[PDB]
């Protein structure tokens, strides 16, 4: 209960606020984290706890305090997390991010570990699943000392490995990684993506069981960004099984949510406005995995097996062994 | 497109 500046272990104060004030810990520590000394180890722990929770407004202000600090380790943590947030907010390109990180450099085992994990999030975001798979082999947990950060990174990696297993069509392994992230984490973001991934593995097996997993993930979808993603997953699930879709996004310019609205229009029969959506997406820079879905939706409209051919190539280029079964199945029906 | 996340 000492003043904010001379705190010794956040890992003790955090374990008493989530058990006492669990429903309001975001606003409580949004004021407490900013009063910590940016030169101490506690302030460096706060940027990781704020970012794992994706309290983006809080994270961006802790980073400013770390960058403007004058302890070399805090400056290193602040700059690495700064590049991480830039990749999240699409204000720097991945090709320019790998060049930045080269000229400094990094010497703490935590930020040397997180530098590679950060890239795995970007690889996931732009559908470069070959680089994500291979990068995870360079994450060695034996280089990290035991403590608060290591357990937090273990949670991050459990969910990265769940998506690697999903992309490789290892559904049981993906569910095991997602279940271990749930059993050993209390962060809403971790639990949300765990149940989002569980549901993704059941999209083609059973509609209800996939929806049961997304329903659990709704309980952790307080972040409106997470809400938009769960809506897109439920929109994609409703379009696959041809069920009532109450999650169609009409007010968004995101490539993936625009595709899902076009997917919805295809199932409705509004070919004119499904084509118009796919028409404008042709002027957008879609990643290799988005282009796999894009040409699959094009094939459902034009019946051209060459559209399914190019969908498959794009799915193999991004190394997606799971959703590639959508164009493959649609031509097995054609003969 | 399906929605993935970690």
């Amino acid at each position: 209960n000492t003043p904010e500046k001379e705190m010794e272990n956040l890992g003790g104060l955090l374990k008493i606020v989530k058990n006492l004030f669990p429903d309001s810990e975001e606003q409580l520590l949004s004021e407490y984290f900013l009063e910590l000394d940016p030169n101490k180890k506690c302030a460096r722990q706060s940027v990781e706890y704020s970012d794992i929770n994706q309290w983006d407004t809080l994270t961006d202000k802790i980073i400013i305090n770390l960058c403007n600090s004058k302890n070399s380790t805090s400056q290193e943590w602040g700059k690495v997390y700064s590049l991480h947030r830039k990749l999240n907010k699409n204000e720097i390109s991945l090709n320019d991010a790998i060049r930045e990180s080269g000229k400094c450099k990094i010497k703490s085992a935590e930020m040397l570990f997180f530098s590679n994990a950060m890239l795995m999030y970007a690889y996931l975001n732009i559908g470069e699943f070959g680089l994500m798979k291979s990068t995870s082999k360079l994450l060695e947990f034996d280089d990290l000392p035991e403590g608060f950060i290591k357990e937090s990174f273990k949670s991050r990696v459990s969910m990265l490995e769940a998506n690697i297993s999903l992309n490789e069509n290892s559904l049981l392994e993906a569910r095991q990684h997602s279940n271990r992230a749930i059993e050993n984490s209390n962060v809403n973001r971790i639990c949300f993506f765990a149940y989002l991934t569980i549901g993704n593995t059941l999209i083609f097996e059973d509609y209800d069981e996939a929806k049961k997993a997304y329903i659990k993930g709704q309980k952790y979808a307080k972040n409106p960004v997470h809400q938009e993603m769960l809506d897109g997953a439920l929109c994609f699930l409703s379009n696959i099984w041809k069920k009532e879709n109450q999650w169609v996004n009409y007010n968004s310019d995101n490539i993936k949510y625009l595709q899902l609205r076009a997917f919805y229009y295809i199932n409705q029969g509004n070919i004119e406005e499904a084509t118009e959506i796919l028409d404008e997406l042709s002027s957008r820079d879609q990643d290799e995995n988005e282009l796999g879905f894009y040409y699959y939706y094009k094939g459902l409209i034009s019946q051209d097996k060459t559209d399914y051919a190019k969908s498959i190539r794009y799915f193999k280029k991004s190394d997606d062994k799971y959703f590639i079964q959508l164009p493959l199945l649609q031509l097995e029906r054609m003969g | 497109s399906a929605i993935r996340g970690a």
